[PDB]
RNA sequence: AUAGGUUUGGUCCUAGCCUUUCUAUUAGCUCUUAGUAAGAUUACACAUGCAAGCAUCCCCGUUCCAGUGAGUUCACCCUCUAAAUCACCAGAUCAAAAGGGACAAGCAUCAAGCACGCAGCAAUGCAGCUCAAAACGCUUAGCCUAGCCACACCCCCACGGGAAACAGCAGU
RNA sequence: CCCCACUAUGCUUAGCCCUAAACCUCAACAGUUAAUCAACAAAACUGCUCGCCAGAACACUACGAGCCACAGCUUAAAACUCAAA
RNA sequence: AAGUGUACUGAGUGCACUUGGAC
C-alpha cells in the first residue's frame, strides 16, 4: 500500500493499538494487546483489506 | 458490518483487559501490604535509633 | 557500515574516468617536431625511435614510431593513437603506420 | 527565588525526631545546618522543593524527583563556580547537568504536561526549545546578517 | 471531497507555532530505499490552518486537505489534535495516561 | 585646488586614511595635500575584482606598493590594505590593526575620491565598536564621531571621468554593483569592439588574432563588428538599447561628446594567457589584450572627447584564462 | 565471474592494475555475391535545386510532417477546465493554461539563502519561510524510448535589434 | 658528542595556540563461550549505533576558506607517474 | 636505540610522550 501513510509511536500509551484514518473521515481503532502479529494481520485484513475477489478483478 | 464487528471485538478485549487489571491489582495490593510492612519496620527502627 | 550509514551515504560515487593520453579519443592528428632515439629500461636495451608531435589539441607529446624504417621529418603530418610502449617510460602514444606522411613501414 | 534554608533549620533526619524542640538550644544549634556542611543544606533544599511541588514527595525515583534533585545539584555547581571560577572539571559537570536537566524536562513535557508545568513554575525554569541550527556565528556571518536585517527594516 | 490538494489526510507532528492561526506540522512517510529495501522515515513539512490556535509544539495532529490552497503553503486544516502534548488520553480505555502508566486507573469507573 | 586651499591647511596642523578605487588605477599630489604624516592606503571595491589567478590580492597589494614608491616614504605610508565596505571585507581587521599599535594615535582623516566609497566606509565604521551617535561640525559642514575625533573630508572630484558626463541612471548602470564577470572575445585584425556607446576599440595591423577580455559592468553591452560597419552601427544605435549607455536617443547623443580617437601599439605578445595591456575607458571599465607570441598589434581606441583613454599594465594579467569555449562563429567565449 | 597473471629469497594477507567475454566508433591490412537494418564529428558557415497546396473566388493548411540535442527536473499522476472532433447539441474523446504531488549526476574547497512566510475583505499586523535529512550556488547531461521534453541563426522571449539564417531533403 | 657559565623555558597570576607513538595503536552499549582459526598482537564472536577507508606517491602539499592578526594550525585537492605500495 | 609532537640551532640538542628496543 504505497500511498497509505504509515507512522509509528513508541511508548505513547500504556496499551498498544492501531488506528486507521479513512478518506471519509472515519477513524477505526483496532486493539492489538495480547494478539500475535499473525492474528493482528488477519484481523486488519478482515476489517479493511480488499478481498481476493477484488484483487482478482484488478 | 465489519466496523461493527471490530467494535464488538474491541469491547470483548476491553473486558479481558479489565479482568487482567483486576487480578493484577489484587496481587499488587497483596504484595504492597508486605512492602508497606517492611517500610514501616525500617522507619520505626530508623526513628528509634535516631531518637 | 550500518544500514543507516549506507542509506545516508547513498550509492558509491564512482570517480570519473581519467582521460587517456589521447584525451578520450581513439586517434588524433599531429605535426612532428623532433625525432630521436631512446633507451628502454633494463633488461631491455634496444634503441627505440620516438618523435615529439603536437596533437590537434595543441598539446605536445612524445610518440613511439613502431616498425623499422620511416621518413618522418620536421613539420610532417602524422596520426597518433594510444597505447603505451612496454619499455619506454613516459612514451604513451604510437604513430599509426599507414596514414598521412607516415609512409608505410619502410621494409 | 532561591533563598537558602535558615541556619537554625535542623537536619532532615532530626526534623522528624519527637521532642526535638524540647531539648537544649545548644543541642538544636549543633544539630542545625549552621554546624553542618553544604550537603545538608542541599538535602534540605531538595526536601523543601519536593514537598512544594511533587504530588508524592515520598517517591524518590519519579521523573519529577530526579529533575528536582538535578536542579538542586545545578544550583550547587553554580554557587561553587561563583567562587572557583577556574574549575574546569566542575564547569564540565555543570554543563552536563544542564543538558541532562533539559533532557529530563523534555521527557516530562512529552509525558505528563500537567506536572511539567508545575515543575517549571516551582523551580523557575523557563524551558526553551533547542536551537534548530548550531552554525558558528563568525565575524562575516554576523556582520552580513546585521546588514541584511537593517536592509529589511529600511524596506519596511 | 473534490479537493485539489494531493494528500487528503495526513498525520504529523507540530514543530512550530510562530504563524498566526497556522501551525507548522511535520509529516513522516516510510519510504522504501530501492537498494537496501529497508524503509526509512522520509519527512516533509506541511502547514495546517488552526483557527483556534490550539496547536502546541509537539502535538500529534491530523490534517485534512482544504478544498483549495488558501495560501502559498497552507494546504490543510487541523482536523483534530490526535495527541495533545503530555496530555494523552488512551483512546482504548479513554482514561488519561502519562507515557505507559495510567493516571486514573481504568477501574475508577 | 579647493582641497589644497581649504582643507590641507587644517590637515597640516594624527593619521590619514587614503582610499583608492582598485578598479581605477591623486596619489603623487599627496605630499602637498596632506603633508608629512602617517598615511594608510585602502584599496576599495576589491570584491568586484575577479580572481584572475591565486594570490591576486597579494599581487594587488604589491602593485599599490610600487605605485606609492613611484610617487612618498614606505609623507610616510605605513600600511596598505584591501577592503570592501559593501561586503564588510577586512573592515574588522583594519579596526584591529588601528587599535593594536601605538603609531595609530590621534585623529583620523578619511581622504579619497568621490566614487572611492568614502561614504560607505564611514557608515560601516560608524556602525561598529570602533566608535565610542555621529555629529556634524563645520570644518564646510562634515560628519564626525569620537574614537580624539574621526574626520571625513570632502571627496576629491576626478577630472576626465565618464561618470561626469553620464546621468544618474547611466552612472548607476555603468558602475558595477555585482562582482564583475570577464567577457573574452577572439578578434582578428580589422575588427571593432564596442563597450556601450562610450568606448570603442579598433584592432588592426596584427600579425595574428588576439583575445580581448572586457572587465566592466555585467550589464554593459559588448558588441563586435567589422571596421566597415562599426561606424554605421554606431550612428544607428547610439543610445537606444543595443548600446544602453548613454540613453535618450539622438536627443542625448546631440549633447554627448563625439568619440575622439587615440592610437596604440601593443608590445610583444606575452603568450596567450598573460595580458599585455589593459585599455581603460576611465571608470566604465577596461579591456585586457592578449596577442599571440611575438605578435605586435595596432589599436585605435575611441573615447569621449572630454574623458581620456589610458593604457596601463594589466591589473589582472591572467584574466584571459577564466573563460569557457567559443560559441558558434561568434567571437565570444562562454563566460565562466 | 567458475576465474587467471602480477608485489617477495619464500609463504600468507590486504590492495590496485592487467587478461579472458559482449558491444559500438575510428584506424591499419585485406575483400566475392544477394537480401535486410543503420548512417556528418561539429546548435560551425552555406553555392545550388527542391521540400505547401487545394479549391467555383470565401474559406482551410502552410502551427502538422520532417530535423537537432544547444539548453534543461516544462515530460508522469491527481484537480480543474480552455481549444479541437462527434453534419448541430451532446455529454464522450483529446489535451492546453492554472493548482497539488512526483521527478538526473558530481561538488560542502557551494553553508547559509536574504524575503525566501503567515493572518486579515483592507487598512494593517504578526516576523516569519528553506537549510548538514544538503537550502542557496557552480559544473555535466536531453529523458523514464510505441515514444517523450526542449530549440528552431542569435539577443532565454522576439515588439524590436543584431543580420540575412539548410538542426527539411540532396549537396558543398 | 665531554667539562664550565649562563638565557629563553620549566614555576605564579591573567589570557592565548590546540597539536602528540593524545596508544590498551583494540569506538559506545548489550550479550555469549556455542561451535577456535590468515600470521603476530590483547582468546573468538553475536547484536546495535555513530565515526572513518576505498592502491602508492604526488600530499600533515597547492588553491580557497576558517582560526589568526601574518607564521603558523585545521580543512584538503588536482595534473603528471607506477604496477606496485 | 628507534619514533611522535614541539622549539632553537645547523643533523644535533631541549621538554613530554610510545615500545612499533635490550637488561
Ligand atoms: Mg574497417
Ligand atoms: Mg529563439
Ligand atoms: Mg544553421
Ligand atoms: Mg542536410
Ligand atoms: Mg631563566
Amino acid at each position: 500500500n504505497p500511498w497509505v501513510q504509515i507512522m509509528m509511536f513508541k511508548n505513547m500509551t500504556p496499551s498498544p493499538f492501531l488506528r486507521f484514518y479513512l478518506d471519509s473521515g472515519e477513524q477505526v481503532l483496532v486493539d492489538v494487546e495480547t494478539k500475535s502479529n499473525k492474528e493482528i494481520m488477519e484481523h486488519i485484513r478482515k476489517i479493511l483489506g480488499k478481498n481476493e475477489e477484488t484483487l482478482r478483478e484488478e | 458490518e465489519l466496523m461493527a464487528w471490530n467494535q464488538a471485538e474491541n469491547r470483548r478485549l476491553h473486558e479481558l483487559r479489565i479482568a487482567r487489571l483486576r487480578q493484577e491489582e489484587r496481587e499488587q495490593e497483596q504484595r504492597q501490604a508486605l512492602e508497606q510492612a517492611r517500610k514501616a519496620e525500617e522507619v520505626q527502627a530508623w526513628a528509634q535509633r535516631k531518637e | 557500515a550500518t544500514l543507516n550509514q549506507m542509506h545516508r551515504l547513498g550509492p558509491p560515487k564512482r570517480p570519473p574516468r581519467k582521460l587517456g593520453p589521447t584525451e578520450g579519443r581513439p586517434q588524433l592528428k599531429g605535426v612532428v617536431l623532433c625525432t630521436f632515439t631512446r633507451k628502454p629500461k633494463k633488461p631491455n636495451s634496444a634503441n627505440r625511435k620516438c618523435c615529439r608531435v603536437r596533437l590537434s589539441t595543441g598539446r605536445e607529446a612524445v610518440c613511439f614510431i613502431p616498425g623499422e624504417g620511416h621518413t618522418l621529418q620536421e613539420h610532417q603530418i602524422v596520426l597518433v593513437e594510444g597505447g603505451r610502449t612496454q619499455d619506454l617510460p613516459g612514451v604513451k602514444l604510437t604513430v599509426v603506420r599507414g596514414k598521412y606522411d607516415c609512409g608505410h613501414v619502410q621494409k | 527565588l532561591d533563598d537558602d534554608p535558615p541556619p537554625s533549620t535542623l537536619l532532615k533526619d532530626y526534623q522528624n525526631v519527637p521532642g526535638i524542640e524540647k531539648v537544649d538550644d545548644v543541642v538544636k544549634r549543633l544539630l542545625s545546618l549552621e554546624m553542618a556542611n553544604k550537603k545538608e543544606m542541599l538535602k534540605i533544599k531538595q526536601e523543601q522543593f519536593m514537598k512544594k511541588i511533587v504530588a508524592n514527595p515520598e517517591d524518590t525515583r519519579s521523573l519529577e524527583a530526579r529533575i528536582i534533585a538535578l536542579s538542586v545539584k545545578i544550583r550547587s555547581y553554580e554557587e561553587h563556580l561563583e567562587k572557583h571560577r577556574k574549575d574546569k572539571a566542575h564547569k564540565r559537570y555543570l554543563l552536563m547537568s544542564i543538558d541532562q536537566r533539559k533532557k529530563m524536562l523534555k521527557n516530562l513535557r512529552n509525558t505528563n504536561y500537567d506536572v511539567f508545568e508545575k515543575i517549571c513554575w516551582g523551580l523557575g525554569i523557563e524551558y526553551t526549545f533547542p536551537p534548530l541550527y548550531y552554525r558558528r556565528a563568525h565575524r562575516r556571518f554576523v556582520t552580513k546578517k546585521a546588514l541584511c536585517i537593517r536592509v529589511f527594516q529600511e524596506t519596511q | 471531497v473534490r479537493s485539489s490538494v494531493h494528500a487528503r489526510w495526513i498525520v504529523g507532528k507540530v514543530i512550530g507555532t510562530k504563524m498566526q492561526k497556522t501551525a507548522k506540522v511535520r509529516v513522516t512517510r516510510l519510504v522504501l530505499d530501492p537498494y537496501l529495501l529497508k524503509y526509512f522515515n522520509k519527512r516533509k513539512t506541511y502547514f495546517a490552518h488552526d483557527a483556534l490556535q490550539q496547536c502546541t509544539v509537539g502535538d500529534i495532529v491530523l490534517l485534512r486537505a482544504l478544498p483549495v490552497p488558501r495560501a502559498k503553503h497552507v494546504k490543510h486544516e487541523l482536523a483534530e489534535i490526535v495527541f495533545k502534548v503530555g496530555k494523552v488520553i488512551d483512546p482504548v480505555t479513554g482514561k488519561p495516561c502519562a507515557g505507559t502508566t495510567y493516571l486514573e486507573s481504568p477501574l475508577s469507573s | 585646488e579647493q582641497y589644497l586651499e581649504l582643507v590641507s591647511a587644517a590637515l597640516r596642523r594624527s593619521l590619514v586614511l587614503y582610499m583608492v578605487d582598485l578598479l581605477d588605477l591623486l596619489l603623487p599630489d599627496l605630499p602637498a595635500l596632506v603633508g608629512p604624516k602617517q598615511l594608510i592606503v585602502l584599496g576599495n571595491k576589491v570584491d568586484l575584482l575577479p580572481q584572475d589567478a591565486p594570490g591576486y590580492r597579494q599581487r594587488l597589494r604589491e602593485r599599490l606598493w610600487e605605485d606609492c614608491a613611484r610617487a612618498l616614504l614606505l609623507t610616510v605610508v605605513r600600511d596598505v590594505r584591501l577592503i570592501s565596505a559593501k561586503t564588510g571585507y577586512g573592515v574588522e581587521e583594519l579596526i584591529s590593526a588601528l587599535q593594536r599599535s601605538w603609531r595609530y594615535r590621534g585623529d583620523v582623516y578619511l581622504v579619497g575620491a568621490t566614487n572611492a566609497g568614502k561614504s560607505t566606509l564611514f557608515n560601516t565604521l560608524l556602525e561598529s565598536d570602533y566608535c565610542t551617535r555621529a555629529t556634524i561640525s563645520p570644518w564646510l559642514n562634515l560628519l564626525k564621531f569620537p574614537i580624539h575625533w574621526f574626520y571625513d573630508t570632502p571627496g576629491i572630484t576626478k577630472e576626465n571621468c565618464i561618470l561626469n558626463l553620464l546621468t544618474e541612471k547611466e552612472v548607476n548602470i555603468v558602475l558595477p554593483t555585482q562582482s564583475i564577470v570577464p567577457r573574452t572575445f577572439v578578434l582578428k585584425p580589422g575588427m571593432v569592439l564596442f563597450l556601450g556607446a562610450i568606448g570603442r576599440i579598433d584592432f588592426l595591423q596584427g600579425n595574428q588574432s588576439a583575445w580581448f577580455t572586457v572587465v566592466a559592468s555585467n550589464i554593459l553591452p559588448v558588441h563586435i563588428t567589422s571596421l566597415d560597419r562599426a561606424d554605421a552601427l554606431y550612428q544607428k544605435h547610439a543610445g537606444h538599447t543595443l548600446l544602453q549607455i548613454p540613453m535618450g536617443g539622438k536627443e542625448r547623443m546631440a549633447g554627448f561628446p563625439p568619440l575622439v580617437a587615440e592610437d596604440i601599439m601593443l608590445k610583444e605578445g606575452l603568450g596567450a594567457s598573460e595580458a599585455v595591456a589593459d585599455i581603460k575607458f576611465s571608470s566604465a571599465g577596461w579591456v585586457s589584450v592578449t596577442p599571440n607570441f611575438k605578435d605586435r598589434l595596432h589599436l585605435r581606441g575611441y573615447t569621449p572627447e572630454g574623458t581620456v583613454l589610458t593604457v596601463r599594465p594589466p591589473l589582472l594579467p591572467y584574466i584571459v584564462n577564466i573563460k569557457g569555449q567559443r560559441i558558434k562563429k561568434s567571437v565570444a567565449y562562454k563566460t565562466k
